[PDB]
């Protein structure tokens, strides 16, 4: 959402926090000096490699280790026989399943 | 019935009939989650246990 630079009505839920989760986007944005071009040329979606659910953070004040998780269900960390759900924010969901109830079978 | 009447007489009879047998089938769920299931057979330490 910071590196975008989207708009405040297209997601006003996270965007009270997301200046909170952060500063005010340029201790970001100072990695990718190019996302002012990277848009030009269309090819953002091609750098990305989506990953999936954290199962594990190991944290210190500069350098910060995160376990992630391919393939499946990521055993968790705290208790054994647990796994990690993935987890969203409510505000970038949007629903396709719903309609007024008026059938079309599940699977 | 032997009756004596203008009309002639009937006759015997006889019937069969078939009949067989109807199918049913019940279902029941159990769900046991897997946080249970396997610590039936734990690594069996503690008083907690």
């Amino acid at each position: 959402f910071m590196l975008s630079g989207m708009e405040a009505a297209k997601a006003p839920q996270t965007h009270k926090v997301a200046g909170v989760w952060y500063g005010s986007g340029s201790g970001l944005a100072d990695f990718i000096p190019n996302l002012s071009e990277l848009m030009d040329t269309g090819e953002f979606h091609t750098l990305l490699t989506p990953v999936g659910p954290m199962v594990q953070s190991v944290h210190s004040t500069f350098v910060t280790k995160v376990t992630s998780a391919m393939k499946g269900v990521g055993l968790a960390r705290d208790e054994p026989r647990a796994h990690v759900g993935l987890t969203l924010p409510c505000d970038m969901l949007v629903d396709l399943d719903e309609s007024c109830p008026m059938r079309e079978p599940a699977g | 019935i032997a009756h004596g009447d203008g009309r002639r007489p009937n006759k015997q009879r006889q019937y069969i009939v078939m009949k067989a047998c109807n199918k049913h089938h019940i279902g029941a769920e159990i769900e046991l989650a897997a946080a249970d299931i396997e610590l039936l057979f734990a690594e069996k330490e503690t008083p907690l246990d």
